[PDB]
């Protein structure tokens, strides 16, 4: 029960830093992906623009992994104005 | 072991609500002890580094002025804990309200976003740097870090 | 000898108080389930006597981002005795929340709405919230003690 | 050490409750004074009309005392638009 | 050329008076239609909830037609805060 | 030729509306004289043939140092010899004859309706909110009767 | 009689102008530019200046909350012509006002924070104020400066 | 009465261009000046005004000479 609730603790703080470096530069919206390191664990990130069907919001994902196959732990989409 | 592990989990989501609720909310507003934000070692009387910084404490009801409420907040070690010190008032002359957040942190750091990289020290006292990264070692799990976004805005 | 008892009581109070206030000047017009805005009711929150529930302000987003503000949501209750402060991240959530003790010996946990002319004792108008907000604590050893917050101004349709 | 720790909080806390009630309609600011038990004590309080130099905001005070007559614990100035 | 600049003046007044009625309730956004006289002539409006692909805010398109089978001389999309 | 002289009425028009849009969608809720009022509206009113109108309404955000933060004009509407005139007002407390725009020739009537959350009526005496909408009818001797709807702003003043 | 008139036309003409240039909207307008000031832009006769600006909130419900238009002013035949877009993108003619007759000449200047400036080439953020200055047959020169909203936009 | 409704809507320009220079960076002192408008020297001064810690206050008024007594004054309000 708790290394499961680690890795969702863990890896939903680096969707969070990974979403404030987009957020910093967002008109750039461009897909991404890297590495972060927390709590001893390499952890593999993804950014991804999401379609949108108005002209008012960008959106995007955040999404973290154990590995650059594995399926996401999280995934947190957020919206950026235009 | 699993309740104490499962305990420690719990105290860290606790820090990390409290942190948020303060980091995200820093003030573009100078404070004395003027800087935006204090980083230097032994502040509060931290046995290392310590952060302090004004923020938006809560918005005042509407036919109040000022319609934001600021106070000031400050993060340091003591005896391998972390601890969150808070005032009413970001003006104040001198103890605040302690508040032990987490056991067995052997280390806080602040490093400073320039827009291009990161950086050891905030020297620039009319504008805040764009982001902000929290850095806590953890004497079971190693160094846990939140990146934090400011407000836009200079003084003069 | 205890002085010390004494002064960690004190500041004890002080930062159940901090908490409070940060919560409660903080209420968001923002409906929750399990669908109103003020939830006040026995046993809420598995509390031994009344809890309290409610969506609250919890920051404002960078200048980039839609919506401005995140919306978070809490609640108080009592259990043996003791006031406990319950967070949750997102106000529509399937179950627990992130649990803060927040101060030992409280007698009774009550709160009354102020609907602009006297204070009452339930809140069920689910499109306005009450003017004002009377928290009153009953410690065991410093009595009852109580503090009243504004709410934001607004009706739901 | 204490004890004045907690005249200091208690005082303070009634100034807040207080305070509140102007802000609910401050546009009848008129100086009042009444009492308030908090934690097992009666507080004195008083609410003051502060002249300013403008039109926009108003100002007043709320003062927080052991007696009719003694000096406040506590005194909180407060502006409405 | 002022026949038509007419219509097109006249029928965005009505898609801008029935974009009005939509937004003093807008919780209850439904797909709607009706008539509006406006300069002489009848206007046939109706408003139709446009589908999103996010929780945040909900669409409506407000068209004005001649008749109640033509085609619109004007739409306009709105927007409406889904949680303000 | 004669389409020349209807070009330039539905440019007039145009330029009418968009002068009524930026006024009354931007409604404040202010008390202006006149025992104060927020909406000021009464057969005559600033010297109108017919209806008149009066309102306070938001003239410009101040720059981000300045309080306050919006500076309330004041504005009306009235017909003078079947002439649509807009009058303005740089302070909503104004001894000062207001600023002239002669913005519609050949309207024969103003009439403003108010709605009250459940009907449209033709009087506003509520003086502590502003109505939810406001229907502006010009009735022009070529078009007829023509409508403009305008949300108000939320909010309740203090009694 | 005719000087009053002519006092009068001044006054509606700078009531237009405040209304204009204290809600310049920090948006790009397309020919794509923050503030187009150029020699015959919108076919003035001389110089020409265009931007967007704020035109009104909308109600609390609606997202924007607030809908920007664009503006322009030139000169045409020594008029002061006002020129107007619902739209800050657009396809078309805007709706003429013309503003102030005997106007010889038109000139805009930029503060760039330290002096004032001729040209402003910088897209990125508004410049801090803004003066528009008038030549009149009769009354020779007045200006007006115009403090702009504060705030950058990304490349 | 044209002759002193143009000297009002002249001076009046003025104290807005001044009020504006102002604004630009408040953080406040007494200054005066000459600003040359529809053909006349304006004499414009700046005065901080006393007031509560949240707000600063200045005066700003025109005058046809610098012995004169204003045709208009202008107060505003900055944020501390
Ligand atoms: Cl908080
Ligand atoms: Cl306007
Ligand atoms: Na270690
Ligand atoms: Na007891």
């Amino acid at each position: 029960t708790v290394g499961y609730l680690e890795q969702k603790m863990f890896a939903a703080m680096v969707a969070d830093n990974q979403m404030a470096m987009v957020m910093l530069n967002p008109k750039n919206l461009k897909a991404s992906n890297g590495e972060e390191e927390l709590a001893g664990q390499t952890w593999y990130w993804k950014v991804a623009p999401v379609a949108t069907t108005q002209p008012l919001l960008k959106a995007f994902d955040v999404s973290v992994a154990a590995t650059t196959q594995a399926s996401p732990i999280i995934t947190v989409r957020s919206y950026v104005a235009s | 072991l699993s309740q104490e592990r499962t305990a420690r989990l719990n105290e860290l989501q606790r820090a990390l609500v409290m942190m948020d609720s303060d980091f995200r909310q820093i003030a573009l507003r100078q404070t004395r002890t003027k800087k935006l934000l204090h980083w230097a070692d032994y502040l509060l009387d931290s046995d290392n580094k310590g952060i302090m910084f004004a923020r938006l404490g809560w918005h005042n009801p509407q036919q109040q002025f000022p319609r934001g409420e600021v106070t000031k907040v400050g993060y340091r070690i003591k005896d391998e804990r972390l601890e969150r010190v808070w005032w009413r008032y970001p003006d104040t002359p001198q103890e605040g309200v302690v508040t032990p957040l987490l056991s067995d942190v052997e280390e806080l750091n602040v490093r400073f976003y320039d827009g291009k990289q990161w950086i050891n020290e905030w020297s620039n006292e009319l504008t805040l740097p764009a982001a902000i990264s929290v850095e806590l070692t953890l004497k079971d799990y190693g160094k846990i870090a939140r990146t934090y976004l400011t407000p836009e805005g200079n003084l003069q």
